[PDB]
């Protein structure tokens, strides 16, 4: 059944599972036409498929050519996501295939279920958590590889950098979702927090800066400050 | 016009014959039902006064044999039996008619309701859904489960309706996942009509039989099957025109006949609203949509 605050440590046990987020698959800019009507122009998107235990991110880039000549694109986007996730699973060795796939939006359940009929033993699950994976395109290196793609492409990352050398996967996921929630609520301020000090750099093979344990406590504190302020602003409280 | 005599009526019981029903008192001098129209299947069904649970009954066709009812005090129900001695049967029935101890099947001449509810229903197909091959008639009751229910437990006492499942490899062609899930025409026309049922008459017969078991016995798996067969057609973009016109007539008479007080359990809100207002066939069921809106507007 659905994933929530009550079964949260299940994410960090030793059964392989993946989160699938489809919120950045079909992306558009809305604009005016010469006649003063409105039109969309698609831009490149991505499927965010994440192993929360290991940090392994399977970023399938969705090139705008996949939408050419297609109708009902927001509906197609869900089935395209499910097709690509199913293709990924089929490409993995059996001992690497997930036992569960958790979708961040309930509208992905039937598309993924139908595409995974061949895998009756893989559980497809929703979640009650409001996870901030839509903010993945606020991570500069992920945004950069999606926007430069000239064709469909899969790119593999570890979204935790080297954190698991020092912290547990529960703690790594907590840090990730705190960073992403910040980027989602106020991208400019969040990004200022992360880079203000120019002596802390991002390694070429990493996504986030090379903070010490102490600097991560400061950073994490600054992100929680950001999120609460914005919340008082949002809600005048 | 044929006759189903009763040996006796030892327990107080409401007896149904098709869409009609009569109350019989304990040890009342009741000896059966006469003037039953030839040419149709029929169902004779029972609800004991002391146990309004377990509605049960028998599907039969008088062209297939001479049938009668006899109460069994050990198993505690009215049982259908076949009499193979035709002279013994004629002689028994003639005496009971002479003594006017039978109710008459009470059909109004103008009335085509039963024909319209059973148009495509054939005894030989009933007997493949209800497997008990030593009898010519078929027992059904409120509690019997369907083969598909058993997959989600006694196989001899099951309703072997055709399994329909929209998220199944049978229903979804590899590589046409989205196409086949959103437009079920493949599954309707190739898998079910051409493959399993052979023609739309057999499809409609099973749909009609499922409805009647739902209505007369409150059989929940039958109600599921009826709605699934409706939904498969309504969710197909490509349906032969004659099938849609016939479906409209079929459903109209089913909705017309349903007890007003049973609409809350026997009608699935989601299926009906989808079929009449969201589906490919939303504009193809004029008679059904009109009676639904005037009789059960709350459901919609």
């Amino acid at each position: 059944g659905a994933m929530n605050s009550s079964n949260y440590a299940e994410l960090f046990n030793n059964d392989i599972k993946l989160f699938v987020d489809d919120t950045n698959v079909y992306r558009v800019t809305v604009h005016k036409t010469f006649e003063g009507n409105v039109a969309t122009k698609a831009i490149n998107g991505c499927i965010f498929t994440l192993n929360p235990k290991t940090g392994h991110l399977f970023l399938k880039i969705i090139h705008t050519s996949v939408w050419a000549g297609q109708k009902r694109l927001s509906q197609l986007a869900k089935w395209k996501t499910a097709e690509e996730v199913s293709a990924l699973v089929r490409s993995l060795p059996k001992e690497e295939q997930p036992k569960q796939i958790i979708v961040t939006r309930k509208a992905m359940l039937d598309p993924l279920e139908v595409h995974m009929l061949d895998f009756p033993n893989i559980a497809i699950r929703p979640t009650e958590l409001r996870l901030p994976f839509s903010a993945a395109m606020s991570i500069d290196k992920l945004s950069d590889v999606v926007m430069k793609a000239t064709e469909p492409q899969m790119v593999l990352f570890n979204i935790y950098d080297d954190w698991l050398d020092r912290i547990s996967s529960y703690t790594a996921f907590s840090r990730l979702t705190l960073l992403l929630r910040a980027l989602k609520t106020n991208e400019e301020s969040a990004k200022m927090i992360l880079l203000s000090d120019p002596t802390i750099t991002i390694k070429s093979y990493h996504l986030w800066p090379s903070f010490t344990d102490e600097q991560w406590i400061t950073i994490e504190s600054q992100m929680r400050d950001l999120i609460l302020t914005e919340y008082g602003r949002k809600y005048n409280v | 016009m044929n006759t189903v005599p009763f040996t006796s009526a030892p327990i107080e019981v409401t007896i149904g014959i098709d869409q009609y029903s009569f109350n019989v008192k304990e040890n009342q001098p009741f000896h059966g039902i006469k003037d039953i129209p030839i040419g149709h299947v029929h169902v004779i069904h029972f609800q004991h006064a002391d146990n309004s649970s377990m509605r049960y009954g028998y599907w039969f066709d008088c062209r297939m044999g001479n049938f009668y009812i006899q109460y069994d005090p050990k198993d505690g129900l009215y049982k259908m039996m076949e009499e193979r001695d035709g002279a013994k049967f004629e002689n028994i029935v003639h005496n009971f008619k002479e003594r006017q101890m039978m109710v008459s099947y009470p059909k109004i001449d103008e009335d085509d309701t039963w024909y319209n509810l059973t148009e495509f229903v054939q005894m030989d197909k009933i007997r493949k859904i209800v497997r008990k091959d030593e009898n010519q008639f078929s027992y059904v009751d409120s509690s019997m489960t369907t083969v598909q229910e058993n997959e989600l437990s006694d196989p001899a006492h099951s309703l072997n309706y055709t399994v329909i499942n929209f998220k199944s490899r049978e229903a979804i062609r590899p590589g046409h996942e989205m196409e086949d899930f959103l437009d079920k025409s493949y599954y309707l026309n190739t898998v079910m009509l051409q493959g399993i049922f052979k023609n739309s008459s057999n499809y409609f017969g099973e749909l009609q039989f499922a409805f009647l078991n739902a209505m007369f016995f409150g059989n929940y798996g039958s109600s599921l099957q009826w709605h699934a067969m409706i939904e498969l057609i309504c969710s197909s973009a490509t349906v032969p025109k004659h099938m849609l016109d016939k479906l409209d007539e079929i459903l109209y008479y089913q909705i017309k006949t349903l007890p007003e007080q049973y609409s809350d359990i026997l009608l699935n809100e989601r299926v009906w609203n989808i079929c009449l207002y969201s589906s490919f066939q939303k504009n193809s069921l004029h008679n059904t949509e009109k009676i639904m809106e005037n009789k059960y507007p709350e459901l919609l």
